[PDB]
């Protein structure tokens, strides 16, 4: 349908589909945080990032974000750029401002995205000497335990709860760096379908609070395909 | 043990008729509640949602993020003083210290009677005509730290 | 004469306050080569992460110190000592109450918990290193 | 100075202000050539007619950005299946060093209801939304009895002057967020959301307000508006011979001699306002620095002075031109706590939906404040360079992170001795840990 060109290589891809679900398909790593395949696109956390030119011989372009910019036909983009790649970490180091210091008593440890993400970028090395900011948590019923301090601000949460789901409890609060992703008051999330929030959730805020009683780490699990 | 009034009902669906949506008119319901009361109680949360007919945690969303409406219980005239870079250049943190004189207390905090609230804001849009401040509705220019007394007094 | 570095007898040490290092975050367990350690999380009242047990297979044991240097708490540590033997391979086989030692070790100072952002007794939200005090979003200042 | 001779002419915005700096009712502003723009477009042109008048007068937005107003109306649709349309007036106003808007509401309110009126009929827009700061109490006074002082006299509602065209205006008050100034955010304030800003494409003149084709001005751009259709579009033109037409509100604040606010055509001199409107500074000061368009903008020297106040001059001048509401920075203001006090208004405005806003800015701000104390380290300085080019446009999801920046490089770049003097401490991190030997770099 369209053909675009990646690095210096050329691929076929569907047009209508946006960069960053193109790029994946290929088998080509770009991170990412606020994107989801069943959610669609919306561009906050910045981490898609990609350069982009306007044909073969601009060799200066422009940083766009692959999960908020079309697959068109006559695309040509670098993943690899170095700019690029500086911006990418970059992201990754401000959501590093504010983490905890928790993944050995974190149960999304081992099975995290923004752990995954952290060392795919290639950050590893902390320049930030500050104060990390704290959040109080919520009682959210019998199945999900709320751990806001591990949020990076991505809205899947309240994209998947209130525009998928049609969930009516939950939302976000405040605003600039203060913002909270929770329900009003404490009390059991009301959707029959909340408990997807532990997959949708890229950090340990939302998780299963039926596994957290006898805890294990993924690599230790023995799985089989089930119904 | 929060009820809305007759009368903060029919302002809210009075401007309910000024949309095409209820949901529109939220900013101005938590306005309409906090006049009355001096700010917006847990309970109007609730109240104010079933009456637009839009969730709780989207009416609780808008009021958290804008700092004028008010979602902890605040004095009885509120003192908005302009700490942006114009007034910084006339002088407002002489007048930051001689509120916190007079008042004996600190930004974000209210008086032990409760007369008074203390908060920084935004620029005004008074830049040109020197340091400015606000008790409730009213606006203050050419503040001097001598004159902090006697403008306090008229408020009581 | 032993070198600090020996790499003998595992042990498990404690906090400065007394309490037990190890949070069960199962690093030691599948960093170790010859998988030779099994563990199980429990949780306190408190919130506290710790092994319900600790099971390490000295018959396997290779004394590589994988371990130890895979521990974020430095609750697992091998010590300068050499001295075991048994007569049934079944008593090679360690618990948590013959590995638990009654001080921290090596590293006397480090605590893992006055780090991690996790609420337990004794340390709520902001009580830690390099941690502000939680603002609500109900808060009056902008 | 203190005499200017205000004409018809010369002063389309301001020739209606009295001495007494008293509000202007529809009596006495009719008297002056008072709603004869919107008889000459209701009554004799075509909505198309109008636009393209707008176009070739090539009239230009006074919110900070500068697009043309007769293209950006020009992108609503054609089809007459879209007949829901909306006109929105940006009175936000909440960028420091911004007063100008203050003026025209406050004492000449019939001027932007015409404004409004005229615009409306050219756009289509059946309804106008006026979405004012809940901060100016007589703005929303003055405005509400004006637009029911109109009502009266068949100048709102329906019918209006005989012509099939309905228009119903409304005063709406804000709850006091600068990102609501952002024409998008300001479209979910509008809704009743939380102001996030919109990614563009799609623009609002097809999905706008409730999905319905809207179009976003500031005040200011609407008042020009029925000075053109009055005069005629040959008078706005030859106002002044320069690359911007018709006339705009500039000024100096600050500590000057006389700070203020004078309409002024396009490619005045900066030093002429400096020195001949507002004075000159005050005795004992000398001049350092200004900020030409606001807190948004980047820092000018005094050799960026005697240079015209006009987008593209200021342009190559490395800054914005941005309100063309002027700032002075003298002598004894120090320029890291100045930035600082920038940055700290900047970071607690963010709407917190993308990452290199609602988390880059806060870090800036806490090395200002190691800076400005003292306690900064040699690595600090750097930081606030990378910071500079990754908020950069688009790299965020709206213009606020960009606008955060310019003030920040431009104060590093001119005046870098003094963030030097801040670096008093060394690099450190990391606390000891007894019984481990650190990686010695
Ligand atoms: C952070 C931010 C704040 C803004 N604030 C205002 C404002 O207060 N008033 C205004 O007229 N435009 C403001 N703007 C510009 C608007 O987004 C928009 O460009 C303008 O209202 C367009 O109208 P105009 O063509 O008449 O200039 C702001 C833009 C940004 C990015
Ligand atoms: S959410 Fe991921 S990165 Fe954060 S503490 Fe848990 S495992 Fe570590
Ligand atoms: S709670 Fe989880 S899903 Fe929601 S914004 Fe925070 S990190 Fe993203
Ligand atoms: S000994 Fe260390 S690595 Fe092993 S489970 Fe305990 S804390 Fe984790
Ligand atoms: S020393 Fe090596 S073999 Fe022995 S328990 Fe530790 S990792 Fe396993
Ligand atoms: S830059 Fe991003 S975080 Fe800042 S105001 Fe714009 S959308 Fe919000
Ligand atoms: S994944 Fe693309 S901006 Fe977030
Ligand atoms: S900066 Fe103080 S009112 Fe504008």
């Amino acid at each position: 349908m369209a053909t675009i060109h990646v690095d210096g290589k050329e691929y076929e891809v569907n047009g209508a589909d946006n960069l960053l679900e193109a790029c994946l398909s290929l088998g080509l790593d770009i991170p990412y945080f606020c994107w989801h395949p069943a959610l669609g696109s919306v561009g906050a956390c910045r981490q898609c990032a990609v350069k982009q030119y306007q044909n073969a011989e601009d060799t200066r372009g422009r940083l766009v974000m692959s999960c908020m910019t079309p697959a068109s036909d006559g695309t040509f983009i670098s993943i690899d750029d170095e700019e690029a790649k500086q911006f990418r970490e970059s992201v990754v180091e401000w959501l590093m401002t504010n983490h905890p210091h928790d993944c050995p008593v974190c149960e999304e440890g081992g099975n995290c995205h923004l752990q995954d993400m952290t060392v795919m970028t290639g950050h590893s090395f902390r320049r930030y000497r500050f104060t990390k900011r704290t959040h109080r948590n919520q009682d959210l019923g019998p199945f999900i335990s709320h751990e806001m301090n591990r949020c990076i601000a991505c809205y899947r949460c309240v994209r998947y709860y209130k525009d998928y789901a049609d969930g009516t409890d939950l939302g976000v609060y405040g605003a600039h760096d203060n913002v909270y992703f929770g329900r009003p008051e404490d009390g059991t999330l009301e959707s029959e379908f909340s408990g997807n929030l532990v997959e949708i959730c890229p950090t340990g805020v939302f998780t299963d609070k039926t596994h957290s009683e006898r805890y294990n780490r993924k690599w230790d699990m023995q799985f089989a395909p089930s119904i | 043990a929060f009820e809305l009034s007759a009368a903060e009902r029919e302002a809210i669906e009075h401007e309910m008729h000024h949309y095409e949506d209820p949901r529109a008119a939220s900013i101005e319901a938590l306005k309409i509640v906090q006049k009355q009361r001096g700010w917006v109680p847990d309970g109007a949360i609730h109240a104010i949602a079933d009456v637009l007919g839009i969730p709780a945690s989207d009416v609780e969303g808008v009021a958290t993020f804008y700092s004028q409406i008010f979602r902890q219980p605040v004095g009885r005239h509120v003192i908005r003083y302009c700490d942006s870079v114009v007034c910084h250049i006339n002088g407002y943190q002489g007048i930051q210290a001689a509120l916190e004189k007079k008042l004996n207390i600190k930004p974000g905090q209210t008086t032990f009677d409760g007369r008074f609230t203390l908060l920084p804001t935004c620029c005004l849009g008074n830049c040109d005509k020197g340091p400015n401040m606000m008790i409730d509705e009213d606006t203050h220019a050419h503040l001097t730290p001598e004159a902090i007394p006697e403008l306090l007094e008229r408020y009581k | 004469y032993l070198p600090p570095r020996y790499r003998g007898r595992i042990v498990l040490t404690r906090d400065p306050d007394g309490e037990e290092r190890c949070v069960a975050c199962n690093l030691c367990a599948v960093a170790c080569p010859v998988g030779c350690i099994s563990l199980q999380k429990a949780e306190t009242k408190d919130g506290r992460w710790y092994p319900e047990f600790f099971r390490i297979n000295f018959s396997r044991c290779i004394f590589c110190g994988l371990c130890e240097e895979a521990c974020p708490t430095t609750a697992i540590q091998l010590t300068p000592d050499f001295e075991m033997g048994e007569y049934k391979r079944q008593d090679l086989v360690y618990e948590k109450e013959d590995l638990l030692i009654s001080g921290p070790g090596k590293y006397p100072e480090y605590n893992f918990y006055r780090m991690a952002g996790m609420a337990i007794d004794g340390k709520d939200k902001g009580e830690a290193e390099n941690e502000a005090k939680p603002i609500d979003v109900k808060s009056l200042l902008p | 100075m203190k005499n200017i001779i205000r004409t018809p002419e010369t002063h389309p915005l301001t020739w209606r202000l009295r001495d007494d700096k008293q509000p202007v009712w529809l009596d006495e502003y009719r008297s002056k050539n008072g709603y004869e723009g919107a008889r000459k477009a209701l009554t004799g042109l075509s909505p198309d007619e109008i636009v393209n008048q707008v176009k070739d007068a090539g009239l230009k937005g006074r919110g900070g950005a500068g697009f043309s107003t007769g293209l950006k109306w020009s992108l609503m649709p054609k089809d007459e299946s879209m007949n829901i349309r909306y006109l929105l007036c940006n009175a936000d106003e909440m960028e420091p060093g911004t007063y100008k808007d203050r003026l025209l509401m406050e004492q000449l309110p019939h001027l932007l209801v015409e404004g409004m009126l005229i615009s409306a009929f050219a756009l289509k827009a059946y309804r106008g939304y006026i979405f004012l700061r809940g901060e100016y109490i007589e703005a929303a006074v003055n405005l509400r009895r004006a637009i029911a002082e109109a009502t009266e006299a068949g100048l709102l509602g329906k019918n209006i002057m005989g012509t099939g065209f309905d228009f119903e205006l409304f005063v709406h008050t804000g709850a006091g967020r600068y990102i609501c100034g952002e024409e998008t955010a300001l479209i979910n304030s509008l809704e009743g959301r939380r102001a996030n800003p919109r990614s563009k494409p799609p623009f609002p003149a097809t999905s706008g307000a409730w999905g319905k084709p809207t179009c976003v001005n500031n005040v200011e751009t609407l008042c020009n508006v029925p000075a053109i259709l009055a005069n005629g579009v040959e008078w706005y033109q030859n106002i002044s011979k320069s690359k911007d037409a018709g006339t705009k509100l500039m000024g100096f604040s600050g500590r000057v001699k006389n700070p203020g606010l004078w309409e002024l055509p396009f490619g005045t001199t900066a030093r002429e306002i400096l020195e001949d409107y507002a004075g000159g500074m005050r005795d004992g000061l000398k001049f350092k620095a200004w900020q030409p368009g606001g807190a948004g903008t980047d820092f000018l020297t005094e050799a960026h002075l005697d240079l015209p106040m006009e987008f593209e001059s200021i342009g190559k001048a490395g800054s914005r031109l941005g309100t063309a509401l002027a700032m002075a920075v003298d002598h004894e203001i120090n320029m890291v706590s100045l930035v600082r006090n920038l940055e700290e208004f900047f970071a607690r405005e963010s709407c917190g939906w993308c990452t290199p806003c609602r988390d880059g800015l806060p870090w800036s701000v806490k090395i200002l404040r190691a800076l400005e104390r003292g306690e900064g380290q040699p690595g600090d300085i750097e930081t606030l360079e990378q910071l500079c080019r990754f908020l950069g446009p688009g790299k965020t999801f709206c213009a606020h992170a960009p606008g955060a920046v310019e003030p920040l490089q431009s104060a590093i770049k001119y005046f870098r001795e003094e963030f030097e003097a801040g670096i008093k401490q060394p690099f450190s991190n990391t606390h000891l840990i007894n019984g481990i030997q650190p990686n010695l770099l």
